[PDB]
């Protein structure tokens, strides 16, 4: 879901933020800049 | 061609002769052949050099593409920018992450050496602490 | 009668067509092989591209783009949590 706060205020988001970035390598292998949370 | 035939059989100190005896040579980009006029034992030393000039490649080396395989590439060409600076102009592509070099085509085995130096796999470390208290 | 000829085929402009990556990429990454210069050109509506620029070296373009259009694989990628309190 996705709820306000007052910073007037802006869009806050809740959930599971879940983003990477595959680099592949050799034949097999694998690069993963991942970040995300569980909010 | 044209453009480096009046540099290798142009003059000497001395004229070999007159204006005549003596051929010209100009040619058009258009259909990719060139132009002589002159005598029949002048000419022959033209066409001579063109057969000899009109030879096949073995391989291009102006431009040779690498390939990459454990670092990425944008780093690589801002951190490579100075070797031997006409210059050595590197391009990286991002969207195969490959690379190219399209400078120096008889030293580029100071690239090869030194990229190859400059790939390699990584090791990775575990990292945990811990902490614990009493009140 | 002698400059009167015909052309076998004219390669002052040739126009290529990429398969797997886009030209606007190719445009910008593809700015100075050999600098007159050369102008390269990128259509985008056909997704083709151009080169009129010099027509006797162009197979330096044609190898390179040859190394630079090519089917890309691709990954999956699942991550899997879970605690207890």
């Amino acid at each position: 879901q996705e709820v306000p706060v007052l910073t007037t205020v802006e869009r806050k988001t809740v959930g599971i933020k879940l983003k990477v970035k595959p680099q592949i390598n050799e034949g097999d292998a694998v690069l993963l800049e991942i970040e995300q949370e569980v909010s | 061609v044209v453009k480096l035939v009046t540099e290798l059989n142009k003059d000497t100190s001395k004229s070999a002769l007159p204006g005549s005896m003596v051929a010209n040579v100009v040619a058009d980009e258009r259909t990719n052949a060139v132009l002589v006029s002159g005598e029949p034992n002048s000419r022959q030393r033209i066409i001579a050099m063109i057969k000899q000039l009109d030879r096949q490649q073995a391989v291009q080396g102006n431009t040779k593409v690498i390939y990459l395989k454990y670092a990425k590439a944008a780093d690589l060409v801002e951190v490579l920018t100075g070797i031997s600076s006409k210059n050595i102009i590197i391009k990286a592509h991002g969207q195969t992450n490959a690379l190219i070099v399209t400078a120096a085509p008889d030293v580029m085995n100071d690239l090869e050496r030194v990229i190859a130096q400059l790939d390699i796999r990584r090791p990775q470390v575990l990292v945990e602490a811990i902490i614990a208290e009493v009140q």
